[PDB]
DNA sequence: ATTTTTTTTTTTT
């Protein structure tokens, strides 16, 4: 019931004194500043804000909320009518030599060319057609083309669906018979990239009730999300009467600012130089283990890789972990799969995967769905198995080939499937009946071939017998939690783990290299394993990739010291946590 | 507009909303300003038989017009007292003999009447749309034309798609934000079973509803619900004749709802200073039971929840089972009938348990089947079952998963999902050998296995002899049972003493007392203080250190400090039997002797 | 028909191999052409996509 | 999409 027209000016009153100096560098004008971003015609998508609006007026702050179609039409063409500076070339091309008044006139819209989004299930009641709002994706789907006008006769759609017309609904085949064909012109055709996909976060739905799940998005806002992303999106029925469209999804989990490598730390990474507050900060829950924690941490780190000779390098840590007490193996996994970003979850066996990848395993209907698990999709990450133990005799092939790198090969239904295993793995199992028993040896105690316990880098036994005063520790240190609510008290500031993760960010891309001073000190240093490990049989095995690996872990460092120059301290760490892996049962 | 009747009529309804009953009882601030726009000012037709009784039978005898006109009695009332609650000028519903689903003769046609029967089959959310509110780019006018359907009158318009082009040609477009719609449903009615005839097939019903009516229950729920009818289709001009019954509002009977105001709490609030209300209270599931139940009181009360700041949560429940053959199978019962949705399931059963593998293989529909658990109707609730002993181990998995986590995490091509769950469970026995239990040896007389250490949360024993000096003992306590089962100590009276020597009484011995403190109580939050800490550090050192000796070594198999989770939160249940903002030595007396009873 | 029921499993031949066409009725990923030899216009549809077969008139088992 | 069927694999003590 408001005037339609007068709004126009008002707006256009908005669009040209937009110089708000709110910060020192606003004198001059900041819509003035689209409008001309747009004469450099590389914003083909403009962008709205209830901040915007909030000075200017109220009215249409909340006149439009209810509409957000006709005074977006408006939007559309006011804008289009200003100019205070593929088919556009071919246009000029088709009006070259050019009633010149009684014309197929062409719709703004046939010169797009720019376009306008807007800003601000369950809870969602069904009293929201027309409103924009928002609400925090499955079945991830593909781009193809969407018409906006076929042409020169114009036959604009809104709908989804559609039928071509015949002959022309013009006076040149009005009364008069003289007239010819009408066909699609694609080179004057005019289209928009195309999306679609469907469900709720489990947080939020009723313990008697099932998370049920449609998005539909078109234009430049495609594959701004992919399968299995937290996302929130900013209502309109489709023709007995019985979707949505989008602008924006934002993710304060998994989006650009919070992921790592999807400056900004500057003034805080100028006064933040170090390599053990991490342990400080990674996980407080537990008290003492900083050993174990620090080598999650190198898996954390990485950044080791070469791809010479046409081969790649294994680069990603693989640490497997067996023991049973009080251990509490659970909340570390737990916790690097939370702040891990890109992270996965799987058990033992459970059910609809069994810690695995993807198999065509039966008599229930016809798909050949190679199903992809977490073990598939871990990749460029880590899939963080439990009790790797009990998992499978038949599976431990499963693990065999893919523990090289990048590599599933399923020739069950005739295709090179490969699903490119690029995930750093985590195994945490438990000792038979008996809590390890140190006599019972290695293979004794345990029935797994060695062909996946040695192609582990690192195996990690932790064991904590009866000690009257530490279990006390152990106590009084978690009673502070709940007593109070956080653990470290004035002993280093933590970290959050959305600025943990910040700083880590800045690990991943360095290319550490290694003078040829350890070329010598490494390999005489390594000669003592081949030497006093293997002169007695009844010791463990080696591998050609073993030096190797204590060789990744010290490049890997280097990524969070940076500075490229691998001195006698990253490789002399490599051996102290390398000799601190093991020589635990004999005390 | 029909007759000139209607007008009447609506006058004749109006006349109710004047005096005492409008001016103390009725609506106004008694809805309106306790600002809930939920229309349905509530109806009883015995008011209408008393005034209008002949309007008591307008309704009865035909129901398709009375209705708009309570929609503008309504309306202008409230317009006439609220311009606030005015600007939704829409139909309005409102409140307002009861025959069985095998029981609509034809007729009732045109009257708004019970039936009683089971939810099933509740389906899909539809929205259904008013009018068409049209503007025009050229000459710029918002105009309108309503819809309609059976649904609501017998107006129905050229019900079809948008117009347009139809006033001149001129510049036509729809808007949105104005043209509003409808909540609809569907879903059919079956009759309480119970009652079933063995020789016939039993007959459903099919039912609509509307805006503000959307299912607060779920299908295999039964709940009282009136309606109207009509048939819109044709019969063989076309195609035969079918029917449903419609026009209702809404009830719900098998609950508890509780003459609960704020005196309730403050008889809860009353007899809290009785100290060893435990007493009572773990002989509040054994009037009919030796042994235990102290135990089950936190199993009852689920547990606690703690969370770090800026991390993650813990799952927090307690689950416990043992002995000799022949009380377990009729033990717990006493926790399938008394406290809120605890359901027991089969023992040896799937389908149900968490499984769906879209097993669709009869009439494949639309849905496939994403649905199928009935342990996650466990989330915040309590659970028992029997076979345990013989329970498959491909669930042992999924219970070494629960127990961990607590959440159920399937991908299997329906969707990669997870879901909470807050839940506790129980079992059932049965050792191979009977009456082997520690001289052969203590653990694995049973036929079991040992991952389960820390993942269930007490040890205890359940053992059994017949007797010499207990002989006569069993003899007589077992008539004492079988007498005081009954009266004088109908078919049958009421048996009192010896709960008379005991000097209780059955209203303060009692359901409602005794879930008195339960409803609040399961919403507290008693943190610790300063002292459990030290004692229970020590005596788990010495639980960690010497349980595991003198002759007892083999019976003492579960030592983790996963314990000391539970040996803390047994007494968080127990501080939230009695309002404590605090826990004590004396809450730390009462909870190790658990640790006696287990073989001391 | 001359040649009818005259065979069985396991012989070798030199057959006529004189192939012809489908004359389809329905099509099923014939996403070629979809046309008809329909009249202009001034003052359901069928489709076209078939597919190959054989033809014979004499046999030589040898 | 379901009805009337059949094997060829999928994975085994
Ligand atoms: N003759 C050789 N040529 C190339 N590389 C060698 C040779 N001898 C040893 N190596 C090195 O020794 C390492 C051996 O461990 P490796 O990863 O090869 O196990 P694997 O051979 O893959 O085990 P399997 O072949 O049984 O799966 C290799 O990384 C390889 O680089
Ligand atoms: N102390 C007791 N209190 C109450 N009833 C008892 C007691 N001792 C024995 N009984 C009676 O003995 C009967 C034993 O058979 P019961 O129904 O308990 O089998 P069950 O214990 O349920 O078997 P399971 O526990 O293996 O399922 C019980 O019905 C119970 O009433
Ligand atoms: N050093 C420690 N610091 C803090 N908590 C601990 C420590 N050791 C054990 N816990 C306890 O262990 C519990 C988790 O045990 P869990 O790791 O699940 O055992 P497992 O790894 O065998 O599954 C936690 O509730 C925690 O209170």
């Amino acid at each position: 019931r408001r005037d339609y027209a007068q709004d126009r000016e008002s707006i256009k009153t908005f669009l040209s004194e937009f110089c708000k100096c709110d910060d020192d560098g606003k004198k001059e004008f900041v819509y003035g500043s689209q409008l001309v971003k747009l004469a450099h015609r590389e914003q083909v998508l403009i962008t709205i804000d209830l901040d915007d609006l909030a000075e200017f007026n109220e009215s249409l702050a909340e006149a439009v909320v209810d509409n957000c179609r006709r005074y977006t039409s408006i939007f559309s063409d006011v804008i289009a009518e200003l100019l205070p500076s593929a088919l556009d070339v071919y246009i000029e091309h088709r009006l070259m030599m050019e009633q010149r008044d009684e014309r197929n006139s062409f719709p703004s819209e046939l010169m797009k060319r720019f376009e306008v989004g807007f800003k601000p299930i369950r809870e969602v009641k069904a009293q929201h057609i027309g409103k924009l709002v928002t609400v925090r994706v499955t079945r991830c789907t593909e781009v193809k083309p969407m018409m906006v006008v076929a042409t020169e006769t114009y036959q604009p759609v809104n709908s989804l669906s559609f039928t071509p017309v015949h002959d022309c609904p013009s006076d040149d085949c009005r009364v008069n018979k003289a007239g010819g064909r009408l066909y699609l012109q694609t080179r004057g055709s005019k289209f928009v990239k195309f999306q679609e996909v469907k469900q709720e976060h489990s947080d939020q739905v009723p313990v008697g009730h099932i998370p049920r799940s449609t998005i539909m998005c078109r234009g430049e806002v495609t594959r701004m999300a992919q399968p299995g992303d937290h996302i929130v999106v900013s209502f309109l029925p489709l023709m007995g009467l019985l979707f949505l469209q989008a602008h924006r999804i934002i993710c304060i989990n998994k989006n650009d600012e919070i992921s790592d490598k999807d400056p900004e730390e500057l003034e805080e990474l100028a006064q933040d130089d170090f390599y053990e507050r991490l342990a400080t900060s990674l996980a407080p829950e537990i008290y003492g283990h900083l050993d174990v924690k620090k080598a999650l941490l190198l898996l954390l780190v990485g950044g080791v890789d070469k791809r010479p000779d046409g081969m790649k390098i294994r680069g990603n840590i693989n640490i497997c972990l067996m023991g049973d007490p009080g251990v509490a193996k659970s909340q570390l996994l737990g916790y690097i799969s939370r702040l891990a970003v890109r992270s996965q979850y799987t058990t033992g066996r459970g059910s609809s995967g069994v810690g695995l990848t993807a198999a065509v395993m039966d008599p229930l209907t016809g798909e050949m769905t190679l199903e992809g698990g977490a073990l598939v999709l871990a990749d460029q990450g880590v899939c963080c198995i439990d009790e790797f133990d009990k998992m499978a005799d038949q599976d431990r092939t499963a693990i065999h080939e893919v523990m090289e790198q990048q590599t599933i090969s399923i020739a069950k239904a005739g295709i090179m499937t490969t699903l490119n295993a690029r995930v750093s793995i985590l195994a945490a199992a438990n000792p038979a009946f008996g809590r390890y028993n140190p006599r019972r040896t290695v293979e004794q105690n345990i029935q797994l071939p060695a062909a996946l316990l040695s192609r582990f880098d690192l195996l990690w036994l932790i064991q904590d017998k009866p000690d009257r005063d530490n279990d006390l520790r152990l106590a009084k240190h978690i009673t502070y939690v709940h007593s109070h609510s956080k653990q470290p008290p004035t002993r280093v500031k933590a970290l959050d783990m959305n600025l943990m993760r910040r700083y880590i960010n800045l690990c991943k891309r360095k290319n550490p290299t290694i003078p040829d001073e350890l070329t010598d000190y490494i390999v005489g240093a390594y000669v003592e394993l081949r030497r006093e490990a293997r002169n007695q049989k009844d010791m463990t095995f080696t591998s050609a990739r073993n030096l190797l690996g204590i060789l990744r872990l010290s490049t890997a460092l280097a990524r969070l010291r940076l500075s490229d120059s691998v001195e006698k301290d990253d490789v002399a760490e490599a051996l102290r946590l390398l000799e601190m892996s093991k020589d635990s049962l004999n005390q | 507009e029909g007759e000139q009747f209607i007008k009447d009529i609506q006058r004749e309804y109006v006349d109710f909303l004047d005096d005492e009953e409008d001016q103390g009882i009725y609506a106004g601030h008694v809805k309106d300003m306790i600002a809930e726009k939920s229309k349905r000012l509530i109806v009883n037709v015995n008011d209408l038989k008393r005034k209008n009784p002949q309007r008591a039978l307008g309704l009865l005898s035909n129901a398709a017009d009375e209705q708009l006109a309570f929609g503008r009695a309504l309306k202008e009332y409230a317009s006439t007292v609220d311009p606030g609650y005015a600007k939704m000028h829409e139909d309005l519903f409102v409140g307002f003999r009861h025959v069985t689903p095998r029981s609509l003769t034809s007729i009732y046609l045109g009257n708004m009447v019970c039936v009683e029967g089971i939810v099933t089959k509740v389906s899909l959310i539809r929205p259904k749309v008013v009018r068409s509110v049209h503007y025009c780019p050229n000459t710029r006018k918002v105009m309108e034309r309503k819809y309609t359907d059976l649904t609501s009158f017998e107006a129905v318009p050229s019900g079809a798609a948008y117009p347009t082009k139809d006033e001149d040609g001129n510049l036509l477009e729809t808007e949105y934000g104005l043209s509003v719609y409808k909540d609809h449903q569907t879903l059919t009615i079956q009759e309480m079973p119970e009652k079933a005839p063995a020789g016939q097939l039993p007959r459903s019903v099919d039912i609509v509803c509307d805006d503000d009516l959307v299912d607060r229950c779920k299908p295999g729920d039964r709940v009282q619900i009136v309606g109207s009818y009509r048939c819109l289709p044709g019969k063989r001009g076309s195609g035969t004749f079918r029917t449903v019954l419609l026009a209702n509002n809404i009830s719900l009977l098998s609950k508890e709802s509780l003459d609960i105001s704020r005196e309730d709490i403050m008889l809860c609030k009353k007899l809290a200073k009785n100290n060893d209300i435990f007493e009572l209270l773990s002989k509040s599931l054994a009037p009919s039971i030796g042994h235990v139940k102290q135990a089950i009181l936190c199993l009852l009360l689920g547990g606690v929840e703690k969370i770090l700041p800026n991390g993650t949560r813990l799952r927090g429940d307690i689950n416990v089972l043992l002995g000799d053959p022949s009380a377990k199978s009729q033990l717990l019962r006493y926790v399938l009938n008394t406290a809120p949705r605890a359901i027991p399931t089969t023992g040896r059963g799937s389908s149900g348990v968490g499984l769906t593998a879209a097993v669709t293989t009869d009439q494949e529909t639309g849905e496939r089947r994403l649905e199928a658990g009935a342990m996650v109707l466990a989330d915040r609730g309590v659970v028992c079952i029997d076979e345990f002993d013989k329970m498959s181990d491909i669930d042992r998995t999924a219970i070494h998963e629960v127990m961990e986590q607590g959440r159920v995490t399937i991908s299997k091509a329906g969707i990669h999902a997870s879901l909470n769950a807050r839940c506790s469970v129980l079992a059932a026995a049965n050792p191979v050998y009977g009456r082997y239990d520690q001289y052969k040896t203590p653990m694995e007389n049973i036929g079991l296995q040992d991952s389960l250490l820390s993942r269930f949360d007490l040890l205890f024993v359940m053992l059994d002899v017949i007797d010499s000096d207990v002989d006569q003992m069993i003899s007589d306590h077992v008539v004492r049972m079988h007498r005081y089962r009954n009266p004088k100590e109908y078919e049958k009276y009421d048996a009192l003493l010896h709960g008379k020597s005991r000097q209780r009484h059955e209203k303060i011995l009692s359901v409602e007392f005794m879930r008195k403190y339960i409803h609040i109580a399961k919403c507290m939050k008693p943190k610790l203080g300063e002292q459990a800490c030290e004692a229970i550090a020590n005596e788990y050192s010495r639980l960690r250190s010497q349980e595991a000796v003198e002759t007892d070594v083999a019976r003492t198999q579960p030592i983790t400090a996963r314990t000391l989770e539970t040996l803390i939160r047994l007494s968080t249940a127990h501080a939230r039997a009695r309002m404590s903002k605090s826990v004590t030595i004396d809450d730390a007396h009462a909870a190790i002797e658990l640790v006696q009873f287990a073989y001391f | 028909s001359e040649l009818v029921e005259t065979v069985q499993a396991g012989d070798r031949y030199d057959f006529t191999g004189t192939l012809i066409v489908v004359p389809d009725v329905s099509v099923l990923a014939g996403v070629g052409t979809r046309a008809e030899n329909s009249s202009r216009h001034k003052p359901g549809m069928r489709e076209l996509n078939y597919r190959m077969a054989f033809l014979a008139c004499s046999v030589q088992a040898t």
